């Protein structure tokens, strides 16, 4: 059924390659990479971050809370 | 007779550069490399690959062009079909693979193109 002779028609569209001996493996890595990774980590972290923010309030406010639950009152001993 | 119409005619002609503005020989590198023109209107697929070979002088151009004579040639039209002694014309004879399959020994003075093309 789905083989690569008759997966879909394409005209015109010429692709260039290169023999993977005569390139680099890793080319300009981390000069071009970092930015790169920065760029991505801009994009998503808007969208990302803040529900996690929210967890983490959210579980310090908690462990916070159950703490002074267990803690003494003093107005129980006041008779 | 043909030297004497040569001493006659070609005899201004000269090698003489102007400004001594000579052109000099460049050898060629041989990038491998994929180009692939995908064009499904096409009604049928022409792929030729190739390897670097020798130059025009080289020795070992006469063993490889054994070779590619050892490879063979076939097109659909050949009468021999499936009893032709190539393996690869013979297999492309018995299940129609290749309307025209033809090995090439393109020899320039530096490099060279040796492969094959074949019309599938």
């Amino acid at each position: 059924g789905r083989e690569f002779g008759h997966l879909t028609r394409m005209r015109h569209v010429i692709t260039y390659s290169l023999s993977p001996f005569e390139q680099r493996a890793f080319p300009h890595y981390f000069t071009k990479g970092i930015p790169n990774v920065l760029r991505r980590t801009r994009a998503c972290i808007l969208r990302v971050a803040p529900p996690f923010v929210v967890f983490y309030l959210v579980y310090t406010w908690g462990t916070q809370e159950f703490e002074k639950s267990k803690r003494k009152n003093p107005a129980a001993y006041e008779n | 007779q043909l030297l004497d119409l040569a001493q006659k005619h070609f005899s201004s002609l000269s090698g003489t550069y102007v400004e001594d503005a000579v052109p000099a020989f460049t050898p060629c590198r041989f990038t491998g490399s994929e180009i692939r023109h995908r064009d499904d209107a096409l009604p049928l697929a022409h792929v030729a690959i190739a390897v670097e070979g020798p130059g025009w002088a080289n020795p070992d151009n006469v063993p490889l062009q054994v070779a590619n004579a050892i490879i063979g040639h076939y097109d659909s039209t050949y009468g021999g079909g499936t009893h032709m002694s190539s393996t690869l014309a013979s297999v492309a004879a018995t299940r129609k693979l290749c309307q025209s399959f033809q090995t090439f020994n393109i020899c320039y003075a530096e490099t060279g193109l040796l492969g094959a093309h074949f019309v599938c």
